[PDB]
């Protein structure tokens, strides 16, 4: 699944939820560095 | 594969206006091309 | 005479292209 | 390459000989980068090799272009252009033309203008050009000034807002043909005029003609009822 959301304040609340119910997750706000986006996309492909 | 897409929206609050303006735009946005 | 500045500038060229190789490969990840 | 991509190539090649700019407005998921890359992949004419290309794009996309050039066209060589001022300054030495193409972000091209003005770029690929939609924008005002043969826009789901943005995008594509927003107050009375104006430069696909092997999107709207704490606050507002 992809979850899209429209407030950085909310993506923080979603991250607190993803940590509590132990789903595994990965986030890419506009505040992420350009180099992080590369690794993070390449890890969402290539893995179960 | 399949693709499924979900919107989560509240009854009667304000998010309905957003959805209405989105719907209004969506058909205009077709006819000006095809 | 001229060989000193020539071979210096040649060394600067391989120095530049080594930095080009490195800072291009910084784009991998 | 797929059939619609090859028809795209013949169309772009016609526009290239004719000296015409336009929008490659295919629906997302059909290979708009792959089509633009094919302006190099089959390009035996060599003209497109020994002078530099610009790809200008929104920030997250800078990665895929590098992988797509390196996988489809190992014939070419590609320059990054983002990150530290030091790395930018260093890379400016290498393009002080075996630097066949440069990959760039809108937020840098609107600042390093002085450096981009120094060289005669052959073509600009303005990826996801819906970024340029407002003529009030510095981005639009500045990106008009760079000199090249063609300006190529690869934006899917284009236009689709208000007629000020239509004029802005179309006048970015052609500096002639359009003078003001007043023409676009006179341009099925409205629709047919716009269709005929767009037809010589504005390809389309629509997913259902080509994505025949994909499932259709099952789209759910799920209504939710807000909680007691939400009622109290919503009422107080
Ligand atoms: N001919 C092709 N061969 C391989 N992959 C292709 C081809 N055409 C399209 N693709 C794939 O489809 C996607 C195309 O993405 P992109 O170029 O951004 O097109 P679009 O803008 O339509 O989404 C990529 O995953 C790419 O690998």
């Amino acid at each position: 699944v992809l979850i899209y959301s429209q407030m950085t304040r909310m993506i923080d609340l979603l991250e607190e939820y993803m940590v509590y119910r132990k789903h595994t997750y990965m986030r890419l706000d506009g505040s992420s560095k350009i180099s992080e986006r590369r690794d993070m996309v390449a890890d969402f492909q290539n893995r179960n | 594969k399949q693709v499924t897409v979900y919107r989560l929206i509240c009854k009667g609050t304000i998010e309905e206006r957003i959805l209405q303006r989105a719907k209004e735009k969506s058909e205009i946005q077709r006819m000006v091309i095809s | 005479l001229t060989e000193e500045m020539l071979l210096k500038r040649e060394e600067r060229a391989r120095k530049r292209r080594l930095q080009a190789a490195r800072r291009a490969e910084e784009h991998k990840n | 390459l797929k059939g619609y991509q090859l028809k795209g190539m013949n169309w772009l090649a016609n526009l290239y000989e004719q000296g015409i700019n336009g929008i490659l407005a295919d629906e997302m998921g059909l290979g708009k980068t792959v089509q633009s890359i094919a302006l190099l992949a089959h390009l035996a004419e060599r003209e497109n090799i020994w002078g530099p290309f610009l790809i200008i794009s929104p920030a997250s996309t800078l990665n895929n272009w590098h992988q797509e050039f390196t996988r489809f066209v190992p014939k070419f060589k590609v320059l990054p252009y983002w990150g530290n001022p030091h790395d930018r300054k260093v890379i400016r030495r290498f393009w002080s033309a075996p630097f066949h193409v440069v990959i760039t972000s809108y937020q840098l091209v609107v600042q390093d203008v002085k450096y981009f003005q120094r060289v005669k770029w052959q073509y600009m690929v303005l990826d996801e050009a819906q970024a340029l939609k407002s003529s009030s924008s510095v981005r639009w005002k500045i990106l008009l000034q760079f000199q090249c043969r063609n300006r190529l826009l690869l934006t899917g789901t284009p236009i689709q807002n208000t007629m000020a943005e239509l004029w802005a995008l179309l006048h970015f594509i052609m500096p002639t043909l359009f003078d003001s927003h007043e023409e676009f107050n006179e341009w099925e009375n409205q629709l047919s005029r716009l269709h005929m104006i767009l037809k010589p430069f504005m390809l389309r696909r629509i997913k259902k003609d080509v994505e025949n092997e994909l499932s259709d999107k099952i789209e759910i709207l799920m209504y939710c009822q807000l909680t007691s704490r939400q009622k109290l606050l919503y009422q107080a507002l």
